[PDB]
């Protein structure tokens, strides 16, 4: 299939319309972040050398 | 119908005229790029 944006949607945009929440919803949303990676290090002559 | 309270949007809004469904002002940066 041929990749969708989403669902088309349409606002009744007036000239004298709005629209107002009566209501709410707490939402809680999830955010990963990665901060720091392995600490590595080397050593040539033992790496390089055997 | 596009009566925006007087504020014309024909440069940054899509125009269907054209085949490619792009802007005045995206059709003339997509030409001002040359690839
Ligand atoms: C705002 O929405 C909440 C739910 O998101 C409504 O609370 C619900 O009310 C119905 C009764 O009509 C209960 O059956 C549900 O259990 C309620 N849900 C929760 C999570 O408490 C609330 O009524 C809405 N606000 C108004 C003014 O109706
Ligand atoms: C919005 O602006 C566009 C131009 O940016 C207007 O289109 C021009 O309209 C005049 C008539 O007054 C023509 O002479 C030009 O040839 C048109 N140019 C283009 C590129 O179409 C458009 O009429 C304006 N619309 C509103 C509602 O203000
Ligand atoms: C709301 O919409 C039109 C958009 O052209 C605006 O001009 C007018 O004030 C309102 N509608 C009418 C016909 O009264």
């Amino acid at each position: 299939y041929t990749m969708s944006l989403g669902a088309e949607n349409s606002v009744a945009y007036s000239n004298n319309s709005i629209a107002i929440p009566t209501n709410f919803t707490i939402s809680v949303t999830t955010e990963i972040l990665p901060v720091s990676m392995t600490k590595t290090s080397v050593d040539c002559t033992m790496y390089i050398c055997g | 119908i596009k009566y925006f309270g007087g504020f014309n949007f024909s440069q940054i809004l899509p125009d269907p005229s054209k085949p490619s469904k792009r802007s005045p002002i995206e059709d003339l940066l997509f030409n001002k790029v040359t690839l």
